[PDB]
């Protein structure tokens, strides 16, 4: 069972910040044929995740372009220019390379 | 719009069974797998099963295979999950999540159900 570690798990920010969030991959995602499905899920508290990106970086419906992802094999990113406070949630990054689809521990983007 | 609504969430007993719906709408429920992911109060997820169009179980954790149960009535337009024996790691919220063929994982999640296993 592939993990995904998440760094930071905390996040305080300041709006209008340029974030990156990290995910690392246990075992290389590029080690079949599915090659890096990686994506990640916002969850804003007392809603349902939403996609945010997936298969690394491909921005799904109703994200902003301020939103990118990056990385290749165990080391992903993913980068919010500037950092609204609608973007403040909670981040999963999660994998569907390898069975069984697999979820992070989660970024949580806080205001200080 | 694409709209998944979980019900049949609340307290359940420890040791028993329920039965978690999920109603869809917005699209073309058939032709498309589901699943059933739950968020533990430590705000981990979890992928407890998953349904093909056909109504045919194709994922179930080995942690779970034999407790759990995904189904779907087209017709009805809903998926289900049935879990026997609940134990306090079942205390979770519960969500219908649509598989994307593209994303090749969930594209679109329903709210949420909460199961509170009790004593
Ligand atoms: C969960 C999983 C990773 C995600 C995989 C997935 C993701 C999207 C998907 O989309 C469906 O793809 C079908 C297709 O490829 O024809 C289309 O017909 C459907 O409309 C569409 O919902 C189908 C599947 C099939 C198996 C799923 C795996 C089962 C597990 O072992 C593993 O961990």
């Amino acid at each position: 069972d592939i993990e995904l570690t998440q760094s930071p798990p905390s996040l305080p920010v300041s709006l209008g910040d340029q974030v990156s969030i990290s995910c690392r991959s246990s075992q290389s995602l590029v080690s079949n044929n599915r090659r890096n499905y990686l994506h990640w899920y916002l969850q804003k508290p007392g809603q349902s995740p939403k996609l945010v990106i997936y298969k690394v970086s491909n921005r799904f419906s109703g994200v902003p372009d301020r939103f990118s992802g990056s990385g290749s094999g165990t080391d992903f990113t993913l980068k919010i220019s500037r950092v609204a406070a609608e973007d403040l949630g909670l981040y999963f990054c999660s994998q569907s390379s390898h069975v069984p689809l697999t979820f992070g521990s989660g970024t949580k983007l806080e205001i200080k | 719009q694409v709209q998944l609504q979980e019900s049949g969430g609340g307290l359940v007993n420890l040791g028993g069974s329920m039965t978690l719906s999920c109603v869809a709408s917005g699209f073309t429920f058939n032709t498309y797998y589901m699943s059933w992911v739950r968020q533990t109060p430590e705000k981990t997820l979890e992928l407890v099963a998953a349904i093909n169009s056909d109504g045919e179980p194709i994922y179930y954790p080995d942690t779970l295979k034999g407790r759990v149960t995904i189904s779907r009535d087209n017709a009805k337009k809903t998926l289900y999950l049935q879990m026997s024996s609940l134990n306090f790691e079942d205390t979770a919220l519960y969500y219908c999540a649509r598989l994307n063929y593209a994303v090749y994982g969930m594209d679109y999640w329903g709210q949420g159900t909460t199961v509170t296993v009790s004593s």
